[PDB]
């Protein structure tokens, strides 16, 4: 092959595995703020839903 | 002058007019918590595959 064809082959890898890395990383320190902070999508543990609720006047006023 | 009620008709529910303004927070509820923003947006096809070790796809 000609050394040229090698040498634009050897950077667009480059390019390519140096924006995977940087990803990777990028992820990495997502994850550890999501779990920190939790507002996130990711770590969202569920709670009780609010639409098991009885709105009704009941038999007690005090409630 | 009285008419006793009949059957059934002192467990009727009825619509009372009266002065006094609806109480706006009977429960005495706090602010109640920011919710967590909605995922939006088009879903575009993962940068560069899997990004898992070597697999390029």
């Amino acid at each position: 092959d000609a050394p040229e064809k090698n040498y634009e082959r050897t950077m667009a890898i480059l390019q390519i595995e140096s924006e995977k890395a940087e990803l990777r990383l990028k992820e990495l320190e997502v994850r550890r703020l999501m779990r920190a902070k939790g507002d996130g999508p990711w770590f969202q543990y569920p709670t009780i839903d609010k639409a098991l609720i009885d709105h009704s006047p009941k038999a007690t006023p005090d409630n | 002058g009285w008419v006793r009620p009949d059957l059934g008709e002192l467990s009727k529910v009825t619509k009372v007019k009266t002065d006094r303004p609806l109480p706006e927070n009977p429960y005495h509820s706090r602010a109640r918590p920011e919710p967590n923003p909605e995922v939006e947006g088009d879903l575009k096809p993962a940068r560069h595959g899997s990004r898992l070790f070597f697999w390029t796809m």
